[PDB]
DNA sequence: AGGGGGGGGGG
DNA sequence: GGCCCCCCCGGC
DNA sequence: CCCCCCCCCCTTTTTTCGGGGGGGCC
């Protein structure tokens, strides 16, 4: 509706709206007529369409009437301790399947099992996870398990072995452009050539972020009230991308090599609010793609950037990390 | 009331800096029905909370500024009764779950879902008595939340999208997890320029009848604030109160006590490098930490004061910054702040 | 300047006990007509309204309307130490920082008068303008207890449906589902166990286990309840007093599937 | 179950029912058969990695010993159930100290996944095991031996379940193909074994996915391309090309080749790193520190990837680490 | 390690 | 007899 | 009463789930 965000408004409803996950969507569709759906483990980067995919599968399998009575969904917002897993999940799995109505049996396949969707399974403790090993196996004939996670390493080996793994690929401009273009036409958003491709490139495998950026750009254009097409500079500004001029000044200061000047420039730069991750990514792109540096310089800078990114991913101060990275690069 | 609080703007049209951000906020508030979740990030003391309040006032009526404080009771797995101070408004809600430490997740799993799972009674500006809109919840200092709370929020912000909207203000996005960033609309709030800070200070002075011979006075305050506006206003007020409401060209810049203590520590470490000096630094660190001074701020200020020493060379500064970078991550992954501050100080003294 | 000599102090004790859990800080406006109060729940989801008329009090008089934000928990603390049959009065003065509760009795020995502190609670111009509510009825409270306590163990929803000649309580959960239907039933020898019901349009609204359980905890106040359900307005649960009543506007839960 | 067994997943549909259907554990199977054929059945400790067939083996042994009505004559306790000090004290002791109900026989207790049990329960079970040994026997199934107390280990005869050999997996695959009327190319079989890592559950899951992927299983043969598409794993040719470009080509072309290979089929960086590690493990390096640097840097990169982060930076780091490590060869 | 305290030997 | 609540280990 | 060996004994509390024990209401 008009009172919902575009990310939720254009959420897939069926399995035919999934764009770049055909390798698993085809298997899921075949399971509709095969009726032998196994335990599933959906893993991949954020914003790839895993929860949407499982919701669409459950809808197409059961119907809006049987969805409530055949699906049990537990996520990180509910207590999922060992006791909860041993009591509630066990009781639901061991229960008999709800009796479908003639309407549902006529218009839906109505598979003879229920589904438990453990979203954000990577947040569950190992002890709690170990309690499901026999639960899934014993009641496989009446219940099926769907574990959705972002880090596959957080799932214990027995559960990964029991579940069938499904990897969701990143959504880039080469496979997710069609959906973004369709959304743009539906919303009557006018954009210049390459704007959607730039949005998808900035998103880096996150269609939700791209949709949010498109919505923000459309809102800005509507508020402007000029009718001009959306450009790429405005999109970059809305995405927090550092201007190329600032990057040029940064690399020139690094090439200068003076510690005091670099420190002063970093102090001035950090007052603008630019995210450290974006700066590091832009610096990595510029330095790696440049042909004016030798093999050793790139060899060292790659490791330096990797270390800086790893340290930043732990939630540290951006100023200190950025200053250290720039100082190290200047001494390469 | 303090000048920093008495002259706070209460509307989007009253903002005096970052006009582009004001235009973006106005564009967002033009059609607030489809407003996505918002995440404001930028330097501290720039006006992120003021801009959020202005946006809320643009969306709802002026009645967003009538605030109340209530107390909420929570129970943990050990039957431990915890109290949370909730700041509420008829049109919006404000919460700071970090005040409960590792128990912040409970607030996500008990309070927010209570508000988002069902409707509200709106007997004002309505005909039926039931609300026909969404509620905006402001989670202050989202970067301080634990990973579990953010993971719990992941589905909460999605399955109640059109009933509740979240506006999260933070000074850094590094602690924020990728799923939360993906689910939020990023808004960058740059710090005000020196000229804008000087103009605001001049307006305050001329509205408070404060004698000022040269405007350059205010300019210095801006160079002493490093982009912060709240610090600038507080420093102006303190200087006016310390100089009989008359600023002079010879008036010194008033620094807070903790900054002076950190400077003493820095110029004691530089001058003396010994185990006894390290013990005295341990005592100083205990004194600093016992009085509600965050460890990260102490480390940052100590590092940036060491790098400002005119006697140290490039190699010493590089070693100091490398050690600071390592020990910042050590602090982020540790509990005892002094256990890492002492290590950083010892490494710095060794490298000198 | 103001007195509210009660016919029975237990009546006021039950009146206060009926909504102590829902709200704790409520403004009482004491006009010559009687006592009026309306407090918004701290979550801005439940409105506790209440009014006691001049008829209920044994002897009520006032010279100037006054609003007192006096606490409820302290009210219970004061009233719990009292006897059963008495004639509580609420005397005060021109500038009251405290209100003297005169626990008078027919006998001159069983007197337990106390003093209750007053506290400044802000009050707003809340409105309860009537709406064309689809259904409204009244039925005893023992059935409410036997139904709510029964259905709470099976689910967290006490969904109420009001159809012609039918009143349905529905509660579904993990263990199963439970539905209880009550219908117009009048006993000539025992009129108290009767339902007085009038509906205009069908209504169905899902309500919560904790809210109704708390409400029925305080249902000892009135032996009869009052249901009022609409289609777009907050349905209200009322407890009839001697001359007034105690209303509870509770917002219905949001429906995601519809 | 519901309806028929055809609706069950292949992992559960093909669960062995008898002992002769367990493959890859010939020594253990023969030993248990001999034990149960002449009455000398000691306490058993089946230690092994996931997907080896310990639970299936013990279930088949119980069925052979007791028969069809084996579920009512054995006490099966697993991590899904509550196994505390009180449970061991009361229920297990009563089961071990009481005669059979349905028919004459000895008492069997199967503590599956006992590695998730508390130390107090393990200590309590010692005297229960050593006191009712005449009429009761204990079987414990484990994946990690460090979670079991030494006292418990001393009282059980240890049997280790090795990863499934190649021939056993081929035989099971042939049986599954015969049952499902499916055809598999030899290269597809080799790829399946290579990616299987000795787990039969992976074999069954990947085979079911491949069957679902086929346009028409009646007259379509699964090839290596189908397996790679279903699992999304990189092809060996892509790994070889990426390694060649990294080793000999310059930075720009190596980066371009890696990006093109990853974007052609949406490959993941961790699988590429794993394949490169497998390929380089067979390289006859002339120096040791080169291998040390390779291993350390690749482990660091894998650990960083496990926690997320920027993928492009991680790939550049992989390339730089490989180049720097091979620079030491000279 | 530093300081206080109890008990046998000298005084 | 059953909840409900409080204190205390946790590696080999 | 006062002094000198010979040794002994004291210098002291905060903590994230899950399980166990033992006391108190009822
Ligand atoms: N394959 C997709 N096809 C179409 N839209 C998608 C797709 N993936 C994501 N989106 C869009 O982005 C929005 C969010 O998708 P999600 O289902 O939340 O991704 P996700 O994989 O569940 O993210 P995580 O791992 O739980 S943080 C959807 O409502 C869609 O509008
Ligand atoms: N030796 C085997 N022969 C045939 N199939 C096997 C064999 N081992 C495992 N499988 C197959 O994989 C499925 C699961 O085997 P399991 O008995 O559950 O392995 P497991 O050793 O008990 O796993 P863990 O250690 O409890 S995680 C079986 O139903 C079989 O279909
Ligand atoms: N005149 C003026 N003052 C502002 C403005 N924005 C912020 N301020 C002042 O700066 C003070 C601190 O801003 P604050 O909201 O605390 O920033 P935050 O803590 O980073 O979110 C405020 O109390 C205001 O007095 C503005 O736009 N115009
Ligand atoms: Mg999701
Ligand atoms: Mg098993």
């Amino acid at each position: 509706l008009a009172q919902q965000p575009w990310v939720e408004k254009y959420r897939p409803k069926n399995l035919d709206e999934v764009t770049a996950q055909d390798h698993a969507v085809t298997v899921l569709k075949k399971t509709l007529k095969s009726a032998n759906l196994p335990h599933m483990l959906f893993y991949g980067p954020p914003g790839t369409g895993k929860t949407s995919t499982i919701l669409a599968l459950t809808k197409e399998l059961y119907g809006p009437d049987l969805m409530k009575s055949r699906i049990l969904e537990l996520n990180a917002s509910d207590e999922r301790g060992i006791s909860i897993v041993r009591e509630k999940v066990k009781n639901f799995a061991r229960l008999t399947v709800s009796k479908p109505s003639k309407h549902d049996l006529e218009n839906y396949p109505c598979p003879p099992y229920k589904i438990i969707i453990l979203d954000e399974a990577d947040s569950m403790t190992a002890d709690a996870q170990s309690a499901l090993r026999r639960t899934m196996e014993t009641y496989s004939g009446v219940t099926r398990f769907c574990l959705i996670c972002n880090y596959v390493t957080r799932i214990i080996d027995p559960l990964a072995s029991r579940c069938s793994k499904f990897r969701f690929k990143a959504l880039d401009a080469s496979n997710a452009i069609d959906r973004l273009r369709f959304i743009s036409e539906q919303e009557n958003v006018k954009c210049d050539d390459g704007v959607l491709e730039r949005i998808l490139d900035i998103s880096a495998g996150d269609l939700r972020r791209g949709i949010t950026l498109l919505q923000s750009a459309s809102k800005g254009a509507q508020y402007l009230g000029d009718g001009k097409n959306i450009t790429s500079t405005q999109v970059e500004e809305l995405a927090g991308v550092v201007p190329h001029d600032i990057l040029i000044e940064i690399v020139e200061k690094v090439k200068s090599g003076d510690f005091d000047e670099i420190k002063k420039y970093v102090n001035t730069f950090m007052k603008s609010g630019w995210s450290a991750a974006s700066v590091v990514n832009q610096l990595h792109e510029y330095y790696i793609t440049n042909d004016n540096f030798d093999t050793n310089f790139k060899n060292q800078i790659s490791w330096l950037l990797f270390t800086t990114d790893s340290r930043l991913n732990n939630g540290t101060n951006e100023h200190i990390q950025l200053l250290n990275l720039l100082v190290k690069i200047s001494q390469l | 009331s303090l000048w920093v609080d008495k002259y706070r703007p209460k509307s989007l049209n009253a903002l005096s800096h970052n006009e582009e951000l004001t235009n973006f906020l106005k564009s967002l508030s033009d059609q607030p029905r489809d407003l996505p979740h918002l995440l404001l990030y930028g330097p501290n003391g720039t006006g992120k909370k003021t801009r959020c309040m202005a946006l809320l006032e643009s969306i709802f009526g002026p009645g967003v500024y009538r605030l109340k404080i209530d107390v909420r009771q929570f129970v943990t797995a050990s039957n431990r009764k915890l109290e949370l101070n909730v700041v509420s408004s008829p049109y919006h809600l404000e919460i700071t779950p970090s005040d409960m430490g590792n128990n912040d997740r409970i607030v996500i799993q008990e309070l927010l879902k209570e508000v988002a799972q069902m409707e509200q009674v709106d007997f004002q500006d309505s005909k039926d008595g039931l609300a026909h809109r969404y509620k905006c919840v402001i989670i202050n200092e989202a970067n301080s939340l634990t990973k579990d709370a953010q993971a719990a929020l992941r589905r909460t912000m999605e399955k109640y999208s059109k009933n509740i909207r979240l506006i999260m203000v933070c000074d850094s996005m590094s602690p924020i997890i990728a799923p939360i960033k993906s689910r939020c609309l990023l808004i960058r709030c740059p710090a005000p320029s020196d000229s804008e800070i000087s103009t605001i200070l001049s307006d305050v002075v001329t509205n408070e009848r404060i004698q000022l011979e040269t405007k350059d006075i205010l300019k210095r305050i801006a160079q002493a604030s490093n982009g912060n506006l709240r610090v600038s206003l507080l420093m102006l007020e303190s200087m006016a109160l310390n100089n009989e409401l008359a600023l002079k060209s010879s008036s010194p810049i008033i620094k807070p006590d903790w900054i002076i203590v950190i400077h003493k520590l820095t110029r004691k470490i530089v001058k003396e490098r010994s185990v006894n000096s390290l013990i005295e630094c341990r005592a100083v660190l205990y004194d600093l930490l016992a009085h509600c001074i965050p460890a990260n701020i102490i480390l940052k200020e100590l590092t940036f004061s060491l790098l400002d020493v005119e006697t140290l060379n490039t190699t010493n500064k590089s070693s100091i910054i490398e050690y600071s970078s390592v020990f910042d991550e050590r602090l982020s992954l540790g509990n005892k702040a002094i256990f890492h501050l002492e290590g950083f100080i010892a490494k710095v003294m060794c490298c000198l | 300047m103001l007195e509210a000599k009660f016919e029975e102090a237990s009546l006021f004790k039950r009146i206060i006990d009926g909504f102590k859990d829902c709200v704790q800080l409520v403004n009482f406006q004491c006009k010559e007509d009687g006592i009026i109060a309306q407090a918004v729940d701290d979550s801005r989801v439940l409105l506790v309204s209440l009014e006691i008329g001049v008829e209920a009090f044994q002897e009520y008089r006032c010279d100037h309307p006054v609003t007192l934000g006096m606490d409820l928990t302290s009210l219970s603390k004061i009233l719990r130490c009292g006897n059963n049959t008495d004639t509580l009065t609420l005397i005060a003065d021109n500038t009251p920082d405290s209100i003297i509760l005169l626990f008078e009795d027919t006998k001159k020995d069983r007197i337990a008068e106390y003093s209750l502190k007053l506290m400044d609670i802000d009050a707003d111009f809340l409105k309860i303008e009537e709406l064309q509510y689809d259904s409204t009825l009244s039925l005893p409270s023992s059935e409410f207890s036997k139904i709510v306590r029964d259905l709470s163990q099976l689910s967290d929803s006490i969904n109420i449906m009001i159809t012609k000649e039918t009143i349905k309580f529905v509660a579904d959960g993990d263990i199963g589902s439970g539905s209880v239907i009550i219908k117009p039933f009048v006993d000539m020898e025992h009129p108290e166990t009767s339902i007085k019901l009038e509906m205009d349009q069908p209504v169905d609204l899902t309500f919560g286990a904790k809210y109704l359980l708390d409400i029925i905890k305080g249902s000892s106040l009135s032996d009869r309840v009052g249901i009022r359900l609409s289609s777009e307005a907050p349905a209200l649960f009322q407890f009839d007093l001697k001359s007034g009543f105690l209303q509870f506007f509770l917002a219905p839960k949001f429906n995601d599937e519809e | 179950e519901k309806r028929s067994k055809e609706n069950l997943p292949w992992v559960e549909k093909y669960r062995p029912e008898t002992l002769d259907e367990v493959y890859g554990q010939n020594e253990v199977i023969t030993t248990v058969r001999k034990f149960v054929d002449e009455g000398k059945l000691p306490h058993l400790l089946f230690y092994g990695p996931p997907g080896t067939g310990k639970t299936s083996t013990i279930v088949a042994l119980a069925r052979e010993i007791y028969g069809k009505n084996y579920s009512n004559m054995v006490l099966e306790l697993n991590a899904s159930d509550d196994r505390g000090i009180d449970v061991v004290r009361n229920q297990i002791k009563d089961f071990a100290s009481t005669r059979q109900i349905f028919s004459k026989g000895f008492k069997l207790i199967i503590l599956d996944e006992a590695d998730a049990m508390t130390n107090a329960a393990q200590n309590a079970l010692r005297r229960v095991i050593e006191r009712y040994t005449k009429n009761t026997r204990f079987c414990v199934l484990a994946n990690y031996a460090h979670k079991l107390t030494p006292a418990l280990l001393s009282r059980c005869t240890r049997f280790r379940f090795q990863p499934l050999p190649q021939e056993a997996i081929e035989r099971r695959i042939a049986n599954v193909l015969v049952h499902e009327k499916l055809k598999l190319s030899p290269n597809a079989e080799k790829a399946l074994i290579e990616l299987s890592n000795g787990d039969m559950r992976r074999v069954l899951n990947v085979l079911q996915s491949c069957k679902a992927t086929l346009d028409n299983p009646d007259e379509d043969e699964i090839s290596d391309d189908v397996i790679y598409e279903c699992c999304g794993a990189p092809r060996p040719s892509d790994l070889k090309a990426v390694l060649k470009s990294i080793l000999e080509d310059d930075w720009g072309t190596a980066h371009y080749t890696l990006n093109k290979v990853r974007s052609a089929k949406g490959l993941a960086l961790i699988d590429l790193i794993e394949g490169i590690v497998k390929i380089l493990e067979d390289y006859e390096l002339q120096n040791e520190e080169t291998r040390v640097h390779l291993l350390t840097k690749l482990a660091d990169i894998e650990y960083s990837i496990s926690k997320g982060g920027n993928d492009q930076i991680q790939g550049s780091a992989v390339i730089g680490a490989i180049k720097a490590s091979f620079e030491n060869e000279t």
